[PDB]
RNA sequence: CGUGAAAUUGUUGAAAGGGAAGGGCAUUUGAUCAGACAGGCCAGCAUCAGUUUUGGUGGCA
RNA sequence: GACGUAAGUCAAGGAUGCUGGCAUAAUGGUUAUAUGCCGCCCGUCUUGAAACACGGACCAAGGAGUCUAACGUCUAUGCGAGUGUUUGGGUGUAAAACCCAUACGCGUAAUGAAAGUGAACGUAGGUUGGGGCCUCGCAAGAGGUGCACAAUCGACCGAU
RNA sequence: UUAAUUGAACGUGGACAUUUGAAUGAAGAGCUUUUAGUGGGCCAUUUUUGGUAAGCAGAACUGGCGAUGCGGGAUGAACC
RNA sequence: AAGCGUGUUACCUAUACUCUACCGUCAGGGUUGAUAUGAUGCCCUGACGAGUAGGCAGGCGUGGAGGUCAGUGACGAAGC
């Protein structure tokens, strides 16, 4: 009788997708990244700042 | 006043093409054509007998009917707000087989052969046509082609 | 006494095996969707680090929104604005490009805003605003059932399950698409950031291709 | 303000109920739409929107067309189904005997039928006896072979027939009619 | 007094309100405009493809 | 446009079997955004090869920054651009601290003093002026004078009320 | 000379009126008026649901 | 659906709880006036009417698609290869109601100018569809039969 | 019809099914009968004829007004 | 500049867009061994709503007629 929005209303965002319950437990929203170092070749910058 | 004649308007739709005047030669004098078979029509300024009106020019139809000199053919017309079935009895001269339906047997024996292949292995052999898809990635080398070009141009005059 | 009992809890067995399928299917698209990020990510890096440029796949989704209204429309482009159910201003549909798409994109451009939908701006569109084809009527999903009951003949059980066929154009987009009634957007939250409309968004209007900025704009009205 | 596809508020174009006001034949649409809603049978379908149907669109069914109906191979011992009006044939001298339910039975096709060793029901005791419909077999009568229906889509050389009150000669049969005067349609 | 003589405007939204539609082609066309000979012979070809199924099926 | 932002575009015919690798086209653009930028690209490619949108590609799209955002340089620009009755080139000069900044008072400039649209306008080369003494405008070369210094005379004052018990003067 | 309308008019009463009057939405003021105690009238606060708007702040790429 | 081991609870298929005032012109309605903003005179002909186009000073009463003969489509009803009692006759509680013979009209035969002739080779034909029904299948489906209707080729009747 | 089953046309019997032969949409699809009003048009963009031109006269496609109020162009049938 | 050109935001407000309610229309449905006795009823679901000429539908009112309310009325009908 009345659509409920999902986005909000935890109840009905738990009625649809029951993966919501892990995602917000395992802050899946503010996943760290794995910190690589790889640079860019000399052709790719040189190429950037080149007139 | 106003002229509405048969062949008027006919000026240059009903030219023979440059340097391709004369007598008609012999292939369109061999070709069979048979009930059924979708021909296209293109008048020849040259055989003014079996000759079609120059609305028929480059509309495309079915073959009803084989004749001695001429074939029977039905086109559909636009008239108002609907079409109409047309009969025209056109020389073979104004008459060429469309290209389109021997593409499309093509087609048709070449699905029944990759189906044939099917029942050995790999269903879903993705029989339908695709539209052309986006591009997949894919990496540049600069190997040799390192980017480089200039600016736009100033103004000249080069007169 | 009627086997009441019997019949009331085997149907809560058969709801926590379909929560639970549903969740083992949310959980694996969720690392995809992951997985597919962090991959195109290293692969303008990598690219990079050996002298190379990436060039990215080109997109293959777009969601139109029309914001032109209905009055003085020419034939041919009205007629290509019903074809892709955009009947009304502020009306939206997920697209798949193909090049017999992409000529339909090019006849309505002066009457609508499109460009390349993030899976933030899908989920809150389905979520929020998604409403299912149902017998020609038009119901709010609100339930996996009534996704399961229409769509699950083509696998998708669930919301989630309509919304991976979306972002990645599957085997069966369109049905999955054409269940979908086309989406009701509102006016731009904060407006449409021009003072012109009726111009490109290269001009500094609203229409056309605005490839990521569409994401921004969705995401106001909706 | 919507670019609407089609005509909004459209009617769909059937009826719904017959526009009889007769008591008892609303009855039957009653029984059969209560019939065709708690069952799936397509018989109780077909029934229920036959009994809509306007006079002209239940043409008489004549027992002789009943006769040969049941001389197709398995369809002998099937219950004729008539939506409308069974009149009689002096046309056939022998008739099977079989059940057949209609609407209305003339007293000639009555008396043929039952002489024949069947019966004449009406179509609630056809729903009583055959709920589902089951081994029965709907006839309809030719419609188009009403005399209006010639004069539908009069026009140069489509040969049908003029609306005309007089025939015979001096009745235009002249100049339109035939290449001796002026020309023929 | 003058008026205008010709327009072909609203001729074409006249057209399309009821959908200018294509003439409901059918299983066996009309064999009107058939060559005589060849129609002539074609009903004598019927009449016996009808009595070879005949004897064969009944 | 908030801000110009430089990009560089780098694109490329689209490769063929008989000439894959193609030469990989690259220009630098002034533009709002990414949308406008790849636009411009296309613009220009127009003008030089026979090549559009349809049989090219773009393989990069690269944001470029000042490598010093906060040292005052002197910017010499040439500019193409469409009057009412002909195309003619310019040479001005902006004093300022990064190339886009000087590009958004270029545009300013074009726009105020010959009524020139962003529309109508090629940017033919932002380069700085290396040394002094090759700045050839007087307004910008009476800003490279030794210790200098100047007032602000005349200072208005914006109040935040309609009325003041004051009569305020304009000191500074 | 049954009843005794309206146009039009007289008296009384009320009201408004700086080059027309009349009207539509809303409210003030005046005058006038219906209903209801076995909950009718107007509100205040708390916790929610739906739709929005405006901030503060946190974690990530 | 969520939480809870469960019991049960909850923000989970649409507002409940607590408190105060009044109980009448307080709210509300109506009406007069004022104020803000808006509002050109209706009807007609017209591409276009507030028009410097026409009718209209006001009010009451009257005032304009009717009836008939014949007919087309559609619909309802009665009967049905028939149908129509009411021209007449009988009868009557008397312009009503009730009852009826022979005719006649239309239909059941067409075609030709006419003289005339006059409709089954067949399961009243064949082919393609065709709702419904039957058989087998959990169903999907397959086969059989297929009224109306649609297309087409035949057969028969009349003219030539 | 061919010198000749050589053909032509129509067939009997057999094999093939949801990727059954591009995309998108489908608002139910197709069909019929009957009848009203109308048969003075005009305007805008683009093409275009006569004309020096015209708030001129005449055409093409489309969109409008007519037949339509609402917000804007102070004001306005057609503009946004 | 409260002018001209150009850029950025913020803000104002249509009978337009979103959400909800109510009215009507259309469409799809549910509902009989008590339909908690009105099946032209009750109810569920979705969408839609401009309009001259014109068409159809459902209703309001007037004079008279058959039936009914053993209807109202000189203790006041009709009219105003
Ligand atoms: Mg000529
Ligand atoms: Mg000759
Ligand atoms: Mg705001
Ligand atoms: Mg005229
Ligand atoms: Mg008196
Ligand atoms: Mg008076
Ligand atoms: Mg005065
Ligand atoms: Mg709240
Ligand atoms: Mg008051
Ligand atoms: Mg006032
Ligand atoms: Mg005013
Ligand atoms: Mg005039
Ligand atoms: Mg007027
Ligand atoms: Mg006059
Ligand atoms: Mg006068
Ligand atoms: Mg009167
Ligand atoms: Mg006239
Ligand atoms: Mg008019
Ligand atoms: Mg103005
Ligand atoms: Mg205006
Ligand atoms: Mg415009
Ligand atoms: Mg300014
Ligand atoms: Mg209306
Ligand atoms: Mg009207
Ligand atoms: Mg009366
Ligand atoms: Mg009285």
């Amino acid at each position: 009788v009345l659509k409920k929005n999902p986005l909000k209303n935890k109840q009905v965002l738990l009625r649809l997708n029951p993966y919501a319950k892990v995602f917000a437990a395992e802050k899946l929203g503010s996943k760290k990244a794995e910190k690589t170092g790889t640079k860019p070749a000399a052709v790719f910058t040189e190429t950037l700042k080149h007139d | 006043g106003k002229s509405h004649g048969y062949r008027s308007r006919t000026r240059y739709m009903f030219q023979r093409d440059f340097r391709k005047h004369g007598a008609v030669h012999l292939s369109t004098y061999l070709k069979v054509y048979k009930v059924g078979d979708i021909v296209d029509i293109k008048a020849n300024g040259s055989i003014q007998k079996g000759m079609p009106h120059k609305f028929y020019q480059g509309k495309t139809g079915v073959v009803y009917n084989v004749t001695k000199s001429s074939v029977g053919v039905i086109i559909n017309k636009m008239v108002g707000n609907r079409y109409l079935e047309k009969r025209l009895n056109l020389r073979v001269e104004h008459i060429k087989h469309s290209k389109c339906r021997q593409e499309f047997l093509e087609r048709v024996k070449a699905n029944a052969a990759k189906r044939a292949e099917a029942k050995a292995q790999g269903v879903a052999v993705q029989l339908k046509r695709q539209p052309a898809q986006p591009r997949e990635s894919r990496i540049v080398s600069t190997e040799g082609n390192v980017p480089q070009t200039l600016a736009p141009v100033p103004y000249e005059t080069f007169i | 006494a009627e086997q009441v009992a019997a019949e009331r809890a085997a149907r809560k067995a058969a709801n926590k095996e379909k929560r639970a399928i549903i969740l083992e299917r949310n959980a694996a698209y969720q690392k995809e969707y992951e997985t597919a990020e962090r991959n195109i990510i290293q692969a303008k890096r990598d690219a990079k680090a050996a002298g190379s440029y990436y060039v990215e796949a080109q997109h293959k989704l777009v969601f139109v929104v029309r914001i032109k209204g209905i009055n003085k429309i020419p034939p041919k482009p009205r007629k290509v604005l019903q074809l892709l159910r955009l009947t009304r201003i502020n009306s939206g549909t997920f697209v798949k490009v193909t090049k017999a798409t992409l000529e339909l994109l090019k006849l309505i451009e002066p009457y609508v805003a499109y460009g390349y939908p993030s899976y933030s701006t899908i989920r809150q569109l389905v979520y929020k605003r998604g409403f299912g084809k149902i017998n020609k009527q038009r119901v709010p999903l609100s339930d996996n059932a009534i996704i399961e009951a229409n769509l699950g003949k083509y696998g998708i059980l669930s919301i989630d399950d309509l919304i991976h066929e979306i972002i990645t154009v599957g085997p069966h987009f369109k049905q999955a698409n054409n269940f979908l009634w086309p989406f009701k957007l509102s006016n731009p939250s904060g407006g449409w950031g021009v003072p012109r409309k009726f111009k490109h968004f290269i001009q500094g209007g609203s229409f056309g291709n605005r490839e990521e900025f569409i994401n921004k704009l969705v995401k106001s009205m909706n | 303000g919507i670019d609407h596809t089609s005509k909004q508020h459209k009617r769909s174009g059937h009826r719904t109920a017959p526009k009889s006001d007769n008591v008892y034949l609303k009855l039957l649409v009653k029984l059969y739409t209560f019939l065709a809603r708690r069952t799936d049978a397509p018989f109780n379908k077909v029934v229920l929107k036959a009994l809509f149907l306007s006079k002209i669109n239940r043409p008489p069914v004549s027992v002789s067309r009943i006769a040969r109906a049941l001389k197709q191979e398995g369809a002998a011992n099937k219950t004729v189904v008539v939506v409308g009006t069974v009149t009689d044939d002096a046309r056939i001298f022998e008739f099977p005997k079989t059940t057949v339910a209609a609407l209305r039975f003339t007293a000639g096709a009555r008396a043929k039928i039952v002489k024949a060793g069947g019966e004449c029901i009406t179509l609630d005791q056809l729903a009583v006896r055959a709920p589902k419909g089951q081994n029965t077999l709907i006839l309809r009568g030719p419609r188009n072979s009403r005399e209006a229906v010639r004069h539908f889509g009069m026009g140069p050389h489509k040969g049908k027939a003029p609306r005309i009150l007089s025939t015979g000669r001096k009745f235009e049969r002249a100049r339109g009619r035939r290449r001796s005067k002026g020309f023929k349609v | 007094a003058k008026s205008k003589n010709h327009t072909a405007h609203n001729q074409t939204r006249k057209a399309h309100r009821n959908g200018i539609k294509k003439p409901k082609t059918y299983k066996y066309p009309s064999l009107k405009g058939v060559d005589p000979k060849f129609r002539r012979n074609h009903k004598h070809a019927l009449h016996g493809t009808a009595k070879a199924l005949a004897a064969a099926k009944k | 446009m908030a801000h110009f932002k430089e990009y560089q575009v780098i694109g490329r015919r689209l490769p063929t079997e008989s000439v894959p690798e193609p030469k990989l086209f690259r220009m630098r653009i002034f533009a709002s955004n990414e949308v406008i930028a790849k636009s411009r690209y296309w613009y220009f490619l127009q003008k030089l090869h026979k090549v559009k949108k349809a049989s090219g590609e773009i393989v990069s799209i690269n944001q470029i920054n000042e490598a010093h955002p906060t040292k005052v340089k002197n910017f010499g620009v040439w500019v193409r651009y469409d009057s009412r009755s002909g195309t003619h080139n310019m040479y001005k000069e902006i004093r300022d601290v990064s190339r886009v900044a000087a590009v958004e008072t270029l545009y300013q400039d074009m726009a105020a003093r010959h009524r020139a649209r962003f529309r109508s306008i090629h940017i033919l080369k932002v380069a700085e002026i290396e040394k002094t003494a090759d700045v050839k405008r007087q307004y910008v070369k009476q800003f490279l004078t030794k210790d200098l210094k100047f007032p602000l005379p005349h200072r208005v004052q914006k109040s935040t009320k309609t009325f003041s018990y004051k009569r305020p003067s304009t000191f500074y």
